[PDB]
């Protein structure tokens, strides 16, 4: 059979204010 | 840019599940070692294959050297973007616990997260990657 892997983007890098609130 | 952070899909047998977690940064794609072996991987009919990799540091580079240089100061929270299997990425603020090692200071992340969430990056308050999760940060200003 097949095996493969591929990238899927989940997300921007990058620092979120929210986050630490 | 192509620059973001990417889930690292696979199938097979087992059908399709999220290997791991990594980063497009620089023209470079960074994760873990385990997460791939240092398989080949798509990204839109072009495929990636490693440029540099250790196993006993359990990092990976592909089409290029790892880019992140950054460390930890010690100090101040981190965020991880993390990329949960099955759910959408978050920030989550926290702070790393300080280890000692034979080979230097090392922090860790105390977050408890499934098996295909390792890769998922750790920024410092600049938004610079200062390590992925499931494999740590150095200490350094
Ligand atoms: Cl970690």
């Amino acid at each position: 059979s097949e095996f493969d892997m591929w990238l899927e983007r989940a997300a921007d890098i990058t620092w979120e204010m929210d986050a630490a609130i | 840019t192509t620059t973001g952070v990417y889930r690292i899909m696979a199938r097979g047998i087992l059908g399709t599940y999220q290997a791991g977690v990594g980063v497009m940064y620089e023209n470079v794609f960074h994760t873990l070692w385990h997460t791939t072996r240092g398989a080949a991987i798509m990204s839109g009919e072009g495929k990636l294959t490693p440029y540099w990799g250790s196993v006993k540091e359990d990092r990976i580079a592909y089409g290029g050297p790892w880019r992140f240089d950054r460390k930890w100061n010690g100090t101040d929270d981190v965020q991880v973007i993390v990329v949960e299997p099955g759910k959408a990425a978050v920030n989550i603020q926290t702070k790393p616990g300080v280890f000692k090692t034979p080979l230097g200071e090392v922090g860790a992340v105390s977050l408890d997260y499934p098996r295909g969430t390792s890769g998922s990056p750790i920024l410092d308050s600049n938004g610079d990657i200062i390590g992925l999760y499931g494999n740590g940060v150095e200490l350094g200003d």
